[PDB]
Formats: structure tokens, C-alpha cells, sequence
């Protein structure tokens, strides 16, 4: 349908296209025709014919962002983080390189989005940004635990608060608990278990967001 | 009013809907008639086309060869948790690798015609609980 | 007129750049600057060309690379050429050994410090000493100015002491201790008074006297520069803190005011003074004034850049920019060209600049629209078939995309159809050219040669796809299959060959042949694709057309006329049934009866 | 492209040549429009753009560009019929009436020249008219820039013209065949005549704009020199030896130039630099002193 996405639009729905139109235009090995008539769609719509709005609702740009995150996200956003990890390192990379694409996607294309009916829509889509960074950010931290010696400080760590920390889901890290991540952290890098330019990176993490 | 637990909202609102979706089959549905996108014509219906062939594998001949006599019985069948293939001539038994072909594997032990085979999981507690898959094989003497 | 003197020199240029843009790709050794001095040597050049020696000596003249010590060594080395020269031709031949000393003497002798000999110098045996010096000192030989005082003969003896020191060090000679005590015997005694030479030299050795300029002895505008160049003390001139200290800045200052490019007169020479001085800038920019010949500024800024200059069109200087405008000159004649200049904007290594040759690049193709020369072209299998910037490389698919999706505002549907293929959209392509297919199908008659356009571009794309891993839709390919099935019908109707017509339309499987089934022909009608749908017009009355002239009434046995008959019959029962969901002409009844 | 302004181009030409046209206001107004046609027709390119378009011929390796350069060739050749004869009735006309027109026939005659530089005109103009013109009106440039004050006004006029006549002088010496044609205007001989050079500017309105101005012309007039030496043979050839003479004779002037600053330094600078190249270009001026 790329030529013609009335029909997908009608079949499917205005929200539904611009999500899938956000999948083609980030989608990876496709002709830049494709990416770049998606990425058309998605940030133009039709000329003249299907305009994309926020009308005194939000957009269906929003909506397709959001649930484009919010179906990737699904299987793990309600699950326990820990029990060892409750999710394999290989996982974990595919969801960090994935939300990496949508990341630097939407960093890139920001000034279009940001910047009342138009407000409103900055401000949701402010926020799905900042989330999708910020999921960004504690994949991340996993990626760096998956490396090594995470399982004994684990185990050594955990006090009365474990019981809070073991039900923690992902979104749990998604809207994150900052303080006990920070000491988790601090021991990563006081502990040995960081190797070389893992642990320069927590510091700098706690640096910047701790 | 923070976008952080906003975001978090709106997914979850999504997910929600998402999950709510309704059921495939109500008799409402099609009480008057069903609506049918038909077409007879391959690739009719271009852009909706729900499937598509990606590939035709043949068996391989080395497998057939060792089909070629065969009196009394034939079938064949996939496995489907194996993704490999079965073929059943008189007393022996093939299986062979979907995705390869080459490698293929053959039953010896059975003395008899083989009238059905199936593939069945184990019991919750035998020896073999631990086992992926069991083969069961049905001869006209035994089942092994 | 025409000049065709200025396009060959283009080309020539264009050559050079392409050779040299050759050599980068290469790894390869290839000079920019001896290239332009091997053709510059040819006339008005003459001065140009001194220019492009004068960057060719910077050549790694780094080497650290010291504004002032380059710009003397190039004068010191000038001059010590000259007297090469001069010695190397007749005489004597120089009656003794061909060293520096002699070669000096023999210029003070031989060249025109006598007419037939004499005055005001001081000389012993033959010899005018301080003259030997002070050349010897503008040659770059300080070591044998320096033995030269040594065996002097003289009485200014303490002036020997800090002559030597001044050698031994980086020659910024900078005792704590005497400096001051040389500077205060120069104003009491030297400066009211003395040989020429002899105060040339304390004065330049000595930076004795910050006001500038040498009475009888500056007898070249480079002369003049040299001088200029050995008074500025660049280092550790901030310590100390008399304000005894001449720089560069206040050299340049000094050569802006009103000296003028006219008081630089050899204006000619100007534009190697504004090298010397550092004035890269407002060199391009002079070189960018008379016929600057906007070419020739290019070109030296490009020079000054594969240097590594640039440090931070008339009077734009930024190289990317100097570049881009040049091409305004010849890019759409020339695309080619011009993709080989902005490509030396990535000489500038760093990213901006690197942006800046890319967005250069993009607002190339965009606007000049030259697709197939820029980005590439046909597949015949074998991806594409490199375009120029290919070969330079990289984003292109990025590129494709926003030309492509602009060629959509446009309506530039051919464009498109490129860029996509180029984008490998494969599916995107066929719908593209099922559209342009479909409309041009139904319209009035009278075309298609059998060699170019729409349908031939059908032709094209589906040889060459369908056969090869096609990724395309079925769907998209069957419409597309249909298309080019009613062409062929098309290409055979009229040409004669009525009978051939029907078999063909038949095969179509769109129009009723058999029996009343024309209202199954209708339920299958609306479910027809839009492309399809739009052209069934033309499909009937084709039909009732050859049906009709085929079945001219015979002459004078088996005559089945019934068929040929029957088919109108349903045919018409179809038209009758879509007449509204038709353009509105059943003037099918004209050709339907008689 | 603009063919559609060739064709005026030809009748601009035609009705010049023919010279009539009571009023040079009518002839000023062909000068202005053949003008803009011969700047128009090269936009501003440079030896590098005719390099790459020679190698783009190299050879027809497929379809070539070579429009630009065939333009050119055509407008030669209109021009060159015509030439003869309008290069009569533009130089004469030139210098009386109209000191007005004259602004606009100078600067119709620089553009023309550089294309059609070379050949062409070469031979015609040479002749006749304008060396022995031109040279004599060096020396009267002299004057001219004192009356140069008086008439600030009437400069306008000549700024449009005398500038205009330094350049043609200019364009003339850069090519081997004008150069020797100014030469042999006796170019060495109208210069000391003006006695523009055997003098010091600063010997003596605000100073300063003096000095450029004075200066300003100094410049030009030496680099015309300077082009005549270099573009002949500079070596053991008779330029050379001229050229030498210009320097002692005018000697300290080069010495004196060398150091000092203001826009007055720019023009300076300039000066200074069109002595050096005079001075390498010759027999080393300082060679020569041995």
C-alpha cells in the first residue's frame, strides 16, 4: 500500500497506519523509498487528503507511537525483573537495540513533534519520548549487569527491602525506583564485578541521573 | 502531570484496550451470510493476501530411493514439533530435517509393517518425563 | 564571441580536481600545486604562479610550520636562487670555489652594487663587509654572515658578541643581560650616522629601532617584506615587558592601511604579499577581484585547504561556501563537476563541514534533478549501476527517499518511478507504473509506436523484476500482468489482425464470451481493481469493433456467424448492465449496428 | 537561454557600425546593451571552468557539454565582421562626445576585450587607433588626475572612463601581441612624460584620501608595466632592459613604498608588491646592481 494507504487506513484504522508507518520508516535493509514515503506518512499523512490532527483527542500519531511501544514492551512490562534476571541476555539486547532504533528515531525527528489541542499533543508526545529514553536508560543498565558477577552481590545485598526489590516489574524500572537502583549501582562499581568501560559508565550514569 | 507517569498511563490504557479486543467467533457475526473477500484468482486480492509461498522444498531423492519398494504400505505426514517429515514404507521409517533434507534419519528396528506412527509427549512422571517428544509406532504385532 | 578560451580552462581545472580527487580515493601522491604551476607558467599567471610556488614551498612546510619563519625561508630561499643564478652563467665561471660566500661576493661585485665602483661603503681589500653581511643575513646564511663579522676587521666589536647568540639561539636572541646595552649604543652612535649595511644590520639583528624602515639599502618590495618579516619577535614577545615588541598583527595591520594592493605595486605582486603576511583570507578574497577570476580564488582557497588552512561569490571566504557558489556557476551543464568540487569540502576533515558536503550534495541533486547521473541507474539484475556520487558513496538511500517523495508532490511520475527503483521499492514501483499504465490505457486511439514510453517502461520493469526473486505483491503483479496484456491487445488492434484481437480479449477472462453469464460479469466488476475497473471502457467496443468489421457481411461451406454474434449479444447485456458505473458513452450501438 | 537576446545583440552592432544616430546618446545606448550582453553571456567563470570542459570533449568519450564555448565562438564572429568597422566608429567617437557616452563605450570596449582577446582584435585595433591614442592619453592621465580634483565633479564622468582606459591598458599588456603593441606605442616614454612616477606622492581635501588616490593610480599604471615586461620576454629581451630603466630611473619610489599602513596601506601594499614582481620579473633589479 505504500503508493496507495487509504485502503489500509479504512480497513485498519488512521492510528493503526501510522503505527505500522512508524515500523516501515524505522524497519531495517528496506529501499529508502519505503522509509522515506512511511516516514512521509507518518509525519505528513496524505496530501490534501488525510491530514494528521490533534482536534478539541490526540493524534493518531501519538496513538501509533504509543502503541508501537506499548506492544513491543508488553510481554515484559508487567513481569518481575528479578528472581537472576527473569529475562535471558539475549532478550535483553533485542529489546535494547530495538528501543535504541526508536530512540534515536525520535531524538532525531524531536523538533517536528515538540514545540489546547497542539499543546496538548506536545506534551503527551514530550512524555512518550522522555519514556522511551528512559526505558532506553534501564535496558541499558541491564545490559551492563548481564556481563558478570551479578547473581553474588545480588544475593549477598538484599535486606528487608528485598522483598520490595523482587517484586519490581520492568515498568517498575520503566517509572523508575531511583534509590535502590543507586546503591545497586554504587556496589556494581565498588565491587569488582564492573569490568573497565562498563563501571566508567555507571559512574557517569550516577553522575548524570543519580 | 509528569510526562514520565503519563507515558506509563497511556500505555498501560492501550494495553488494556488491546487485550479487550473482541472475540474471533460470535454467531451474530454471521447470522445474515458471511462477509467474504473472495477471490479466486493467486494473488487476487493484492494487498490483502493472507498467505504467501515462500518456498517448495522436494523430497530429496536420496530419501525417495531408499521409497522405491515398497508393496504392502505408503503415508507420510510432518511432525509438527519437529519440523521434520515422516515417510512410512512397509516396515521402515524415515524422518527427515525440514530445513535441511540431507540429513535424514531411518528406523531399523521394526520388523513389521508400520500402520501408524504419531508423535505424543510424556507422561508427567516415567522415566523419560524429562524426554521433549516420544514416538509412538504402531505395527500389527506391536506398538512401540 | 564566445570564449571558448574560458571552458577549456574550466575543463582544465576541472581536470585537475578530478585528478586530484582521483589521487585521494587512490591513496595516491599527486600535488595540487605543481599541477597549477606547470600550467600557470603560461602568462598573466605570472604572478598567479609565484603564488602557487610560494604555497608549494608550505608543501609539509609545516617542518612545524612558524607564519613568519616560512614566509622568510621563501624569501631568503628567493634570493639565494637568484644569486645561484647569476654566479651559474659566465665570468670568472667565478675565479674560486662555488661556495655561498663567494656566490654573495660575486653578486655585491658583479650585479649592481658598481656601475664601474664605488661609494659610501666601508670596504677592506676589494670588499664591502657589512654589504656581505646584510646579504648573506637576506640569503639565510646567518652561520657564514656570522664568520664573514668574525674576520671582520672592525671596531663595533661588542656588536660581534651579539651577533653570535643570536645565531646560537632559535635566533630570537634573547639575553636577559645585553639587549638593552646594543640598543643604547645603536641610538647613540649607529642610528645618527653610518654605512647603510652596517646599520641594516644592527637594526635587524637588533630590532633596535621598532620604527621601520631601512634608508638606502631596500631595493625590493621583497626586500621590503623580508625586513619587515625579520623585526616581528613572536615568541616569549609578551614576556618582558617593554613595548619594544612588533607582530605579525601589527605586520598585517601595517600592509592593509594605504599599504594598499596599489602600493604593492608589481598590483601584481599584492597577492603574495597578503601569502607571506598570512592574510589567507583576504588573499582569496584579492584573488578574488580583477579576471580574480572566480575560478583561480577557487581553486588557490582549495590549495590554501589541502594545506590544512582555513582555520576559522566575491567576498565569501568559508570553503564550503567558496565551492558551492563556484558550482552555482556550472551545475546544471556540468553535474558531474560539479559533484567533483563540493567533494573537496570533506577535505576540511571534521564533522560540519562533513554535513556541509553532504547537505551540499543533497541540495545537488535535489533542484538539478540530474537522477541518473547523480545517483545511479538501471538494474538489469546487478543493483545499481554506480551514479557519480556513488562512487564518492554512502547516504544515498536517505537521499533517494526525500527526491523520491518530492518527485510524489510534483506529480514528476517517471522520477518517481526511478527513484524507487533506485530506493529498491520493488512493490512501491509496480504500483507506481500500474497507474501510469492504467490511465494512458483508456483514452481515444491512435498511438503507441512499438518502441518508447509508459508501456515500454511496463515492458521493462516486469522482464526484468518478475523473473528475479520478485518481492512484490501477487496482487500488484497481476494487475500489472493485465495491463500489459490489453496493451499487446491494443498493439494488434488495427494493424489488422482482427481475429487475433478476440482470442486475446477472451483470454483477459474480464469480458463475457460464453453465455448470459455477462451478469456474473457484473457481480465480478465492482470487486475489480480501480485500475482495471477505469479501463474496461475501451475493453468493450474493442470488442464490438473486430467483432463488427470481422463479421463484414461475406460474399458468397460452414459460415458460423453465430459466434462473433453471440459475443455482442452478452457483451452489449454487459454494457447495458454498466453504462453508469461507465465514462457514459453506450455509442457502442454505433459501431454495434449498420 | 538567452539567444533571443543575440538577435539584438547583431542589430546593435548593425546600427553602430552604421554610426547613425545624431545623438552618441542613441550610440551610449548601444554601447550599454552590447555591454550587459558580452558580461551576460559568461557568467562569471574562470581558466578552471574551460579546463573541464576541454577534458569533458576528451574526447567525446560520450555526449559532451561544450555549449558555453560555442556560444562564444559566435558571438567572435558577429563581432569580428561588424568589428572592423564599428572599431572605427567606437574609438573616434570615444574621445569627444560624448566624455559622457564614455563611460558607457570604455567599459563596452573592456568587456568585449577580454573575448575576444585575443584574437581579434589584436590585429585590428592595434593598429590603428588606439595604441597611438591611449599611449598619449598616459600622459595626459598624469594631469588628468590633478585636475582630478576639479573636476570631483566632472568624475563622475571620467571615474566611469579612466578607470575603464587603465584596464583596457591592463587587458592589452597581459597577451604577448598587445603588450608588444603598447610597447611600441612608446608606453615607457608617456609614463615618464606624466612624470607620475619621478616624483613622491607624499610631498604634496583630508591627506589620506590623497594618498590613495594617488597612490591608487600608481598602482594600476605599475602593474600595466609590469604586465608589458613580463608578457614580452622577460629575460635577455629588450623588455627586460626597459623595464630595468623604469626602475633606476624611479628608483627610492620603490624603496620609499616599502614601509607604512592605512587603506592608503592596502594601496601601498599593492604598490609594493607590483615593484617586487617588476624587480624578479627583469633581470633581478637587484641582480643588476651587482
Amino acid at each position: 500500500l505504500l503508493v496507495e494507504i487509504e485502503r489500509f487506513f479504512k480497513l485498519h484504522q488512521e492510528d493503526q497506519a501510522c503505527a505500522t508507518c512508524l515500523i516501515l520508516a524505522c524497519s531495517t535493509c528496506d529501499r529508502e523509498v519505503s522509509a522515506w514515503a512511511t516516514r512521509a506518512f507518518f509525519r505528513y499523512g496524505g496530501e490534501a487528503q488525510m491530514r494528521f490532527t490533534t482536534l478539541p483527542v490526540y493524534s493518531g500519531k501519538h496513538n501509533g507511537i504509543c502503541i508501537y511501544f506499548s506492544r513491543i514492551m508488553g510481554n515484559i512490562w508487567d513481569a518481575s525483573l528479578v528472581v537472576e534476571s527473569s529475562v535471558p541476555c539475549q532478550l535483553l539486547e533485542s529489546v535494547l537495540q530495538e528501543l535504541k532504533g526508536l530512540q534515536e528515531f525520535l531524538d532525531r525527528n524531536s523538533q517536528f513533534a515538540g514545540g489546547e489541542a497542539q499543546l496538548s499533543e506536545k506534551i503527551s508526545l514530550q512524555a512518550i519520548q522522555q519514556l522511551v529514553r528512559k526505558s532506553y536508560q534501564a535496558l541499558a543498565l541491564w545490559k551492563l549487569l548481564c556481563e558478570h558477577q551479578f547473581t553474588i552481590i545480588v544475593a549477598e545485598l538484599q535486606k528487608e527491602l528485598q522483598e520490595q526489590l523482587k517484586i519490581t516489574t520492568f515498568k517498575d524500572l520503566v517509572i523508575r525506583d531511583k534509590e535502590l537502583t543507586g546503591a545497586l549501582i554504587a556496589s556494581l562499581i565498588n565491587c569488582y564485578i564492573r569490568d573497565n568501560a562498563a563501571v566508567d559508565g555507571i559512574s557517569l550514569h550516577l553522575q548524570d541521573i543519580c | 502531570q509528569e510526562a514520565l507517569e503519563n507515558a506509563g498511563r497511556l500505555i498501560d490504557r492501550q494495553l488494556q484496550e488491546d487485550r479487550m479486543y473482541p472475540d474471533l467467533s460470535e454467531l451474530l457475526m454471521v447470522s445474515s451470510g458471511m462477509d467474504m473477500d473472495y477471490p479466486l484468482q493467486l494473488l487476487s486480492v493484492p494487498n490483502l493476501p493472507e498467505i504467501s509461498s515462500i518456498r517448495r522444498v522436494p523430497l530429496p531423492p536420496e530419501l525417495v530411493e531408499q521409497f522405491g519398494h515398497m508393496q504392502c504400505n505408503c503415508m507420510m505426514g510432518v511432525f509438527p514439533p519437529i519440523s521434520r517429515a515422516w515417510l512410512t514404507i512397509d516396515s521402515d521409517i524415515f524422518m527427515w530435517n525440514y530445513e535441511d533434507g540431507g540429513d535424514l534419519a531411518y528406523f531399523d528396528g521394526l520388523s513389521e509393517t508400520i500402520l501408524a506412527v504419531g508423535l505424543v509427549k510424556p507422561k508427567a512422571g516415567i522415566f523419560q518425563p524429562h524426554v521433549r517428544h516420544l514416538l509412538v509406532l504402531a505395527t500389527p504385532v506391536d506398538i512401540v | 564571441p564566445g570564449r571558448s578560451s574560458l571552458d577549456n580552462i574550466e575543463m582544465a581545472y576541472a581536470r585537475q580536481i578530478y585528478i586530484y580527487n582521483e589521487k585521494i580515493v587512490n591513496g595516491h601522491l599527486q600535488p595540487n600545486l605543481v599541477d597549477l604551476c606547470a600550467s600557470v607558467a603560461e602568462l598573466d599567471d605570472k604572478s598567479i604562479s609565484d603564488m602557487w610556488t610560494m604555497v608549494k614551498q608550505m608543501t609539509d612546510v609545516l617542518v612545524r610550520m612558524e607564519f613568519v619563519r616560512q614566509a622568510l625561508a621563501y624569501l631568503e630561499q628567493s634570493y639565494k636562487n637568484y644569486t645561484l643564478v647569476t654566479v651559474f652563467g659566465n665570468l670568472h665561471q667565478l675565479g674560486g670555489v662555488p661556495g655561498t660566500y663567494q656566490l654573495v661576493r660575486s653578486f655585491l661585485n658583479i650585479k649592481l652594487p658598481a656601475p664601474l665602483p664605488g661609494l659610501q661603503d666601508g670596504e677592506v681589500e676589494g670588499h664591502p663587509v657589512w654589504a656581505l653581511i646584510y646579504y648573506c643575513m637576506r640569503c639565510g646564511d646567518l652561520l657564514a654572515a656570522s664568520q664573514v663579522v668574525n674576520r671582520a676587521q672592525h671596531q663595533l666589536g661588542e656588536f660581534k658578541t651579539w651577533f653570535q647568540e643570536y645565531m646560537n639561539s632559535k635566533d630570537r636572541r634573547l639575553s636577559p643581560a645585553t639587549e638593552n646595552k646594543l640598543r643604547l649604543h645603536y641610538r647613540r652612535a649607529l642610528r645618527n650616522n653610518t654605512d647603510p649595511y652596517k646599520r641594516a644590520v644592527y637594526c635587524i639583528i637588533g630590532r633596535c629601532d621598532v620604527t621601520d624602515n631601512q634608508s638606502e639599502v631596500a631595493d625590493k618590495t621583497e626586500d621590503y617584506l623580508w625586513l619587515k618579516l625579520n623585526q616581528v619577535c613572536f615568541d616569549d614577545d609578551g614576556t618582558s615587558s617593554p613595548q619594544d615588541r612588533l607582530t605579525l598583527s601589527q605586520f598585517q595591520k601595517q600592509l592593509l592601511e594605504d599599504y594598499g594592493e596599489s602600493h604593492f605595486t608589481v598590483p601584481f605582486l599584492y597577492f603574495q604579499v597578503l601569502f607571506l603576511t598570512a592574510q589567507f583570507e583576504a588573499a582569496v578574497a584579492f584573488l578574488f577581484r580583477m579576471e580574480r577570476l572566480r575560478c583561480h580564488a577557487v581553486h588557490v582557497a582549495l590549495v590554501l585547504f589541502e594545506l590544512k588552512l582555513l582555520l576559522k561569490c566575491l567576498r565569501r571566504l568559508n570553503f564550503v561556501r567558496l565551492l558551492m557558489l563556484y558550482t552555482r556557476k556550472f551545475e546544471s551543464t556540468d553535474p558531474r563537476e560539479a559533484l567533483q568540487y563540493f567533494y573537496f569540502l570533506r577535505d576540511e576533515k571534521d564533522s560540519q563541514g562533513e554535513n556541509m558536503f553532504l547537505r551540499c550534495v543533497s541540495e545537488l541533486v535535489i533542484e538539478s534533478r540530474e537522477f541518473d547521473m547523480i545517483l545511479g541507474k538501471l538494474e538489469n539484475d546487478g543493483s545499481r549501476k554506480p551514479g557519480v556520487i556513488d562512487k564518492f558513496t554512502s547516504d544515498t538511500k536517505p537521499i533517494i527517499n526525500k527526491v523520491a517523495s518530492v518527485a510524489e508532490n510534483k506529480g514528476l511520475f517517471e522520477e518517481a518511478a526511478k527513484l524507487y527503483d533506485l530506493a529498491k521499492n520493488a512493490d512501491k514501483v509496480l504500483e507506481l507504473m500500474n497507474k501510469l499504465l492504467s490511465p494512458v490505457v483508456p483514452q481515444i486511439s491512435a498511438p503507441q509506436s512499438n518502441k518508447e514510453r509508459l508501456k515500454n517502461m511496463a515492458l521493462s520493469i516486469a522482464e526484468r523484476y518478475r523473473a528475479q526473486g520478485i518481492s512484490a505483491n501477487k496482487f500488484v503483479d497481476s494487475t500489472f500482468y493485465l495491463l500489459l496484456d490489453l496493451i499487446t491487445f491494443f498493439d494488434e488492434y488495427h494493424s489488422g489482425h482482427i481475429d487475433r484481437a478476440f482470442d486475446i480479449i477472451e483470454r483477459l477472462k474480464l469480458v463475457p464470451l460464453n453465455q448470459e453469464s455477462v451478469e456474473e460479469r457484473v457481480a465480478a466488476f465492482r470487486n475489480f481493481s480501480d485500475e482495471i475497473r477505469h479501463n474496461l471502457s475501451e475493453v468493450l467496443l474493442a470488442t464490438m469493433n473486430i467483432l463488427f468489421t470481422q463479421f463484414k457481411r461475406l460474399k458468397g461451406i460452414e459460415d458460423r456467424d453465430s459466434q462473433l454474434r453471440s459475443q455482442a449479444r452478452t457483451l452489449i447485456t454487459f454494457a447495458g448492465m454498466i453504462p453508469y458505473r461507465t465514462s457514459g458513452d453506450t455509442n457502442a450501438r454505433l459501431v454495434q449496428m449498420e | 537561454g538567452d539567444s533571443s537576446l543575440y538577435i539584438i545583440l547583431k542589430k546593435l552592432l548593425d546600427f553602430i557600425l552604421k554610426t547613425g544616430g545624431g545623438f552618441q546618446r542613441v550610440r551610449t545606448h548601444l554601447y550599454g546593451s552590447l555591454l550587459y550582453y558580452l558580461q551576460i553571456a559568461q557568467r562569471p567563470d574562470e581558466p578552471d571552468t574551460l579546463e573541464a570542459a576541454k577534458k569533458t570533449m576528451w574526447e567525446r568519450l560520450t555526449a559532451p557539454e561544450d555549449v558555453f564555448s560555442k556560444l562564444q565562438r559566435e558571438n567572435i564572429a558577429i563581432i569580428e565582421s561588424y568589428g572592423a568597422a564599428l572599431m572605427e566608429v567606437v574609438c573616434r567617437d570615444a574621445c569627444d562626445g560624448h566624455e559622457i557616452g564614455r563611460m558607457l563605450a570604455l567599459a563596452l570596449l573592456d568587456r568585449i576585450v577580454s573575448v575576444d582577446k585575443q584574437q581579434q582584435w589584436l590585429l585590428y585595433l592595434s593598429n590603428s587607433g588606439y595604441l597611438k591614442v591611449l599611449v598619449d592619453s598616459l600622459v595626459e592621465d598624469d594631469r588628468t588626475l590633478q585636475s582630478l580634483l576639479t573636476p570631483q565633479p566632472p568624475l563622475l564622468k571620467a571615474l566611469y572612463t579612466y578607470e575603464s582606459k587603465m584596464a583596457f591598458l591592463t587587458r592589452v599588456a597581459k597577451i604577448q601581441q598587445g603588450a608588444l603593441e603598447l610597447l611600441r606605442s612608446g608606453v615607457i616614454v608617456r609614463l615618464a612624460q606624466c612624470q607620475v612616477y619621478d616624483m613622491r606622492p607624499e610631498t604634496d581635501m583630508f591627506i589620506p584620501t590623497p594618498v590613495d588616490r594617488y597612490r591608487q593610480i600608481l598602482l594600476p599604471a605599475l602593474q600595466l608595466c609590469q604586465v608589458i615586461l613580463t608578457s614580452s620576454m622577460a629575460q635577455h629581451l629588450q623588455a627586460a632592459g626597459q623595464v630595468l630603466q623604469f626602475l633606476i630611473s624611479h628608483s627610492d619610489t620603490i624603496q620609499a613604498i616599502l614601509r607604512c599602513q592605512d587603506v592608503s596601506a592596502g594601496s601601498l601594499q599593492e604598490l609594493a608588491l607590483l615593484t617586487g614582481i617588476i624587480s624578479k620579473a627583469a633581470l633581478p633589479g637587484i641582480l643588476s646592481e651587482l
